[PDB]
């Protein structure tokens, strides 16, 4: 004799599509901070691309 | 689709809120007086509410 047993199997497929902006996070909406951040270079482009 | 910047709304005006009193603090007697006690026993001038 045989039995049929349904088995559940869970698999994550995706996570939340987050996004981070420097001048909002790195700078508290200031101006001099923006000057210094643009002085540091192109880290923010790399972060946004990633 | 590209993500370039953030929709930032600039502030309109500059509100300033300071207490409404007009008592001048006595800095003149503090900076220059007839006698100042020496280092072994120095005084405390508690400037408050001016
Ligand atoms: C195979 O197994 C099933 C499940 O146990 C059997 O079905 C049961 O049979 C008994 C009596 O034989 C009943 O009292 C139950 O109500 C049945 N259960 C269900 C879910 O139908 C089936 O009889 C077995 N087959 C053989 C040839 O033994
Ligand atoms: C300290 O000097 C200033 C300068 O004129 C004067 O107005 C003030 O009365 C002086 N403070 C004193 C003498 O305690």
């Amino acid at each position: 004799n045989f039995t049929i047993s349904v088995t559940t199997e869970i698999l994550p497929v995706s996570m939340t599509k987050t996004s981070v902006d420097c001048t909002m996070y790195i700078c508290g909406d200031s101006t001099e901070c923006s000057n210094l951040l643009l002085q540091y270079g192109s880290f923010c482009t790399q972060l946004n691309r990633a | 689709i590209y993500q370039t910047s953030n929709f930032r709304v600039q502030p309109t005006e500059s509100i300033v809120r300071f207490p409404n009193i007009t008592n001048l603090c006595p800095f003149g007697e503090v900076f220059n007086a007839t006698r100042f006690a020496s280092v072994y026993a120095w005084n405390r001038k508690r400037i408050s509410n001016c």
